[PDB]
């Protein structure tokens, strides 16, 4: 058997990040995007406890650990802190040398130039990689659903943007990002459970309710219909039991909260509807590609995994686009782990292997390189 | 008590393997029996504080 | 369970250092200014029932009672951000808010005259007490509500509460300024009086030494009782910080002190401070050595206790109790205690083995040390005698000129005669007389009927 | 780097050669009462203990490598030790060499020396002859 070593792959994703071995199917190690620090240095310093755990071990210590993002509304907040939570999932989940492999990261769209010089720094100082890439996480996904010219929306839980691609290139000037995701959805389930009678207040309570958010809420097709149906039927209601039997019962909440997918108002949010954002990024887009562009949605991330969300895209998507545009909505079942995948199809090809940076083209360039050698 | 405990609690934060570990709580223990004046070179010893706690507990009642 | 102590602050003085001591309990606690443990403060390793009683599951209440023969103070007490941190069944106000005129004799007419009051409340705040070991009373002696109340109300305490210790933490009158109370040494020397008698400590606390800090290393010209009070507070934070860090050792204050007194008439504790350090100075965590420790603690501008220099005994260290706060290594003690025997940093009693106990101790968690090692000094030394002798002599000195008297002679106490200061004035005679005979081998019969 | 050459070296010149002056005046002041009595009344752990306390409170505690310097009581006098070292480089040396320790009870500061614990393999370079010398 031959040990090819393996190039590193690494889906930084709005919620979570996902990270494993090109040729896997899916990133070996999916942890949240979070490193947290222990709350109380004193106590446990003699139970050689950590000075910061990440992902899920800042998870597993958060009873004793303040938790810290350095990824913020999808935007890297702390440099030092994210290459912490790499070095430690690479050492401890991984359990890989980075010096020995190559190393492909994923980056948000939009993701400041200098963002990627100092992520591109950290990458070839601190992991001492023997090559890396830095691939835009959408385009990554897009690779993913076969295509090379399209939209990819890529809906983490921080953030969400809009990647228009064409022939393989992303078309920058129609690019949009949108400040919504499933945090927001997050917030406004937990909003609505609180109105509905079930008290969710703690950090812990509002992981609970983001889990009823995710187990039970879904896309509406027509969110005014299922909310009409909700209110005339309680087949769209739904009883949960908390784990000290408390039962508590959601209604139109199930297709309200991903209403405000096509209804931001619904959540509180000044964002434009899924329907009026796709309507801006395609008129963003050539008219040539417009067609291509609705003929390839590619659905990605997390916060793509209400169910319904796939039918709803569809009618708005026709009903905003011309009735001669070739709309096609791409919803993968993966697509919770898109990202992931694309990365593992990306970093998979053989004439990507070229276009790797090499540690020899940081140390020539610096990380002005991300700005200069990954184009 | 608190050198012993520095002691094992620094070889615990650097053992390597539990074979490690077992040397040094093994180590610990005999350390602290020999300052607990336990072990059989201060058997003598031991002998004269227990009189010594005899006498202790006579003067208390 | 822990042994909860009921704090006593008596007068103005007194009340003002209990109302900063609460404070300061409160802040090494993370106890709300409404007596609610704060959300970050999760560390539940502190015994708070030590000198905190629970107001409720989340409200942390301080075992101390507020005692004041004029309302100003409690009124000034009720006033502040923390009145919701005590049990308003634990807080005594006299009714006629009059004070006893800085009168001890008038403060213990008052406090014989609320006594059945007094030991109700007292009472009410106990049934809050666990395992209550005793109380303690923070007053002044040269007042009339901090050393007359003070003095009636261990009076009381010592009949009702006769298997309990009572600790007193006594202000005395500073030696250096001439006080406007020409019976202020009368005051104190019947307080000192019913302090041998009804008392088993009394912490000396001299207004002349605060001042003298305040000026010399606070760099206040004119310090304030406040300061004073905000200096007692981190005093008593340290030394309730073994109560408040549970360890192997010195868990409870009789433990710590069963050293230090060996007969009844030796009552008389001194205090020391370490590190001292200016408010300014407190961004570097200075790594002070054990050596370093001790060799600060030797500076008597370090010394939390003003005796005098006894010219006529000879005063020895009996012997000395060293707590030390913070990351301390055992091998450096060891090696420091070494070095202070090679260097005879310590002179041991000489009727006895002697030498110098040494603490380490834990910071409060939730309070942030800008210091990486404190310490406290307990020394036995007989020269605290000749503190008790100059007030003594202040006494005297007062009678002597009948000084201010008549106004003691309104009070029942001192209306007939001034036995009280010339009780005070024959054992600060036995006591200075013991503090010599403890310096030499014959300390053996010190104490002795047949000695005095 | 594993050696410390360079620092044996200043570790030597302040406690063998007495670099650190200020260091020296300040044990060599407190310890000359202790040091003057004869070597048969000198606690070896009291003069350890000085020494000690001395060290940190001199300016050798500045010293990074002070940790490294060790007491050494010589079973000689300083004169009977300086005979020996004026005969190393002389044919006496094997006679000073076989030269019975002092039977004179040394005071302290005659029988006052440095040790230094050297490992392998960087005992290899500060070796007995040298330290002893």
């Amino acid at each position: 058997m031959d040990d090819d070593i393996a190039a590193l792959v690494v889906d930084n994703g709005s919620g979570m990040c996902k990270a494993g071995f090109a040729g896997d199917d899916a990133p070996r190690a999916v942890f949240p995007s979070i490193v947290g620090r222990p709350r109380h240095q004193g106590v446990m310093v003699g139970m050689g406890q950590k000075d910061s755990y990440v992902g899920d071990e800042a998870q597993s210590k958060r009873g004793i650990l303040t938790l810290k993002y350095p990824i913020e509304h999808g935007i890297v907040t702390n440099w030092d802190d994210m290459e912490k939570i790499w070095h430690h999932t690479f050492y401890n989940e991984l359990r890989v040398a980075p010096e020995e492999h190559p190393v492909l990261l994923t980056e948000a769209p939009l993701n400041p130039k200098a963002n990627r010089e100092k992520m591109t720094q950290i990458m070839f100082e601190t992991f001492n990689t023997p090559a890396m890439y830095v691939a835009i996480q959408a385009v990554l996904s897009l690779y993913a659903s076969g295509r090379t010219t399209g939209i990819v929306m890529d809906s983490g839980d921080g953030v969400t943007h809009t990647v228009p691609i064409y022939e393989g290139y992303a078309l920058p000037h129609a690019i949009l990002r949108l400040d919504l995701a499933g945090r927001d959805l997050t917030d406004y389930l937990m909003k609505i459970l609180t109105e509905r009678g079930y008290s969710f207040t703690t950090t812990a309570e509002r992981e609970i309710v983001r889990d009823i958010k995710e187990k039970l809420c879904y896309v509406a097709l027509d969110f005014e219909q299922e909310m009409a149906t909700a209110a005339s039927s309680s087949s769209l209601e739904k009883s949960y039991e908390l784990p000290d039997g408390q039962v508590i019962t959601i209604g139109n909440e199930r297709f309200r909260c991903p209403e405000a997918l096509f209804q931001p108002s619904f959540l509180g949010m000044e964002s434009c509807g899924i329907h009026e954002t796709t309507f801006n990024s395609i008129m963003k887009c050539d008219v040539d590609i417009r067609k291509d562009l609705y003929a390839n949605t590619v659905l990605s991330g997390g916060t793509t995994m209400y169910p319904g969300i796939a039918d709803r895209m569809q009618k708005e998507i026709t009903a905003l686009a011309p009735s001669t545009m070739k709309i096609k909505i791409i919803a993968p079942p993966e697509r919770k782990y898109s990202v992931w995948i694309g990365g593992s199809i990306l970093a998979s090809l053989s004439t990507f292997q070229q276009m790797w940076i090499s540690k020899q083209e940081y140390d020539e360039s610096g990380p002005s390189i991300v700005h200069r050698k990954c184009f | 008590l608190e050198c012993s405990w520095d002691e094992l609690w620094n070889k615990v934060q650097q053992a390597q393997d539990l074979d490690h570990i077992i040397a040094a709580h093994e180590v610990f223990l005999d350390t602290i029996i020999s300052r607990c004046l336990l072990d059989s070179d201060s058997r003598a010893l031991l002998n004269q504080l227990r009189a010594v706690f005899d006498q202790i507990i006579e003067l208390q009642n | 369970m822990p042994r909860e102590i009921i704090t006593l602050q008596l007068g103005q003085c007194g009340n003002q250092i209990g109302f900063e001591f609460w404070k300061q309990l409160c802040a090494e606690h993370g106890i709300s200014p409404e007596g609610i443990v704060e959300e970050f403060a999760t560390e539940g390793t502190d015994r708070k029932d030590v000198f905190f009683y629970q107001a409720d599951d989340e409200h942390y209440i301080p075992r101390a009672v507020l005692l004041d023969l004029e309302p100003r103070v409690i009124h000034s007490i009720l006033n502040s951000p923390y009145a919701k941190l005590y049990n308003p069944e634990n807080i005594y106000l006299s009714e006629h808010g009059g004070g006893a005129g800085n009168n001890w004799a008038s403060g213990f007419s008052q406090g014989e005259k609320i006594h059945e009051d007094i030991f109700d409340i007292i009472d009410r705040e106990a049934d809050g007490s666990d395992s209550l070991e005793g109380f303690v009373l923070c007053h002044s002696i040269a007042g009339g509500t901090g050393s007359g109340l003070g003095s009636y109300l261990l009076e009381r305490l010592n009949d009702r509460y006769p298997k309990k210790l009572v600790q007193t933490y006594s202000v005395f009158p500073n030696q250096d300024e001439m006080s406007d109370v020409v019976v202020q040494p009368y005051n104190s020397l019947l307080t000192l009086k019913r302090l041998t008698q009804n008392a088993d400590c009394v912490v000396v606390l001299d207004n002349t030494a605060l001042n003298r800090i305040a000026t010399d290393r606070l760099h206040i010209q004119n310090p304030s009782f406040s300061q004073i009070n905000q200096l007692v507070s981190t005093i008593m934070s340290a030394s309730t910080t073994t109560l408040r860090y549970p360890g192997y050792m010195n868990n409870d204050l009789i433990g710590l002190i069963a050293s230090l007194i060996p007969t009844p008439r030796l009552h008389f504790l001194m205090t020391g401070y370490t590190p001292l350090t200016t408010d300014q100075s407190v961004a570097s965590v200075r790594k002070t050595t054990v050596l370093d420790v001790m060799r600060r603690l030797l500076q008597p501008k370090n010394v939390m206790v003003s005796t005098g220099r006894d010219r006529q005994t000879n005063h020895c260290y009996i012997a000395i109790l060293n707590i030390i706060q913070g990351e301390v290594d055992p091998t450096q003690v060891h090696k420091s205690l070494q070095r202070i025997r090679e260097r005879k940093l310590a002179n041991f009693i000489p009727w006895g083995p002697a030498s110098i106990q040494v603490a380490l101790s834990r910071k409060s968690p939730y309070l942030p040390s800008a210091h990486r090692v404190s310490g406290l000094m307990m020394a036995n030394h007989t020269s605290i005698s000749s503190l008790f002798e100059r007030t003594c002599r202040q006494y005297d000195k007062l009678r002597k000129r009948e000084a201010f008297l008549e106004q003691f002679r309104k009070e029942d106490m001192f209306k007939d005669n001034f036995d009280e200061m010339d009780t005070s004035r024959e054992i600060v005679q036995q006591l200075i007389d013991e503090y010599h005979a403890a310096t030499r081998p014959d300390y053996i019969s010190w104490g002795t009927q047949e000695q005095e | 780097e594993e050696k410390e050459l360079v620092a044996h070296l200043r570790s030597i010149k302040r406690y063998f050669l007495m670099d650190q002056g200020d260091f020296f005046v300040h044990f060599m002041d407190l310890a000359e009462e202790e040091l003057r009595k004869p070597v048969e009344d000198i606690t070896p752990p009291r003069l350890e203990a000085l020494l000690e306390l001395a060290l940190r409170m001199s300016t050798a505690n500045t010293d990074p490598f002070k940790d490294d310097l060790k007491i050494d009581l010589m079973p000689h006098d300083l004169i009977t030790q300086l005979l020996r070292v004026l005969a190393i480089e002389t044919k006496q040396e094997k006679a000073m060499a076989h030269a019975d320790p002092t039977e004179l009870a040394l005071s302290g500061l005659e029988a006052f020396s440095f040790d230094y614990i050297v490992k392998w393999p960087l005992s290899l370079i500060i070796n007995r002859k040298a330290l002893t010398r």
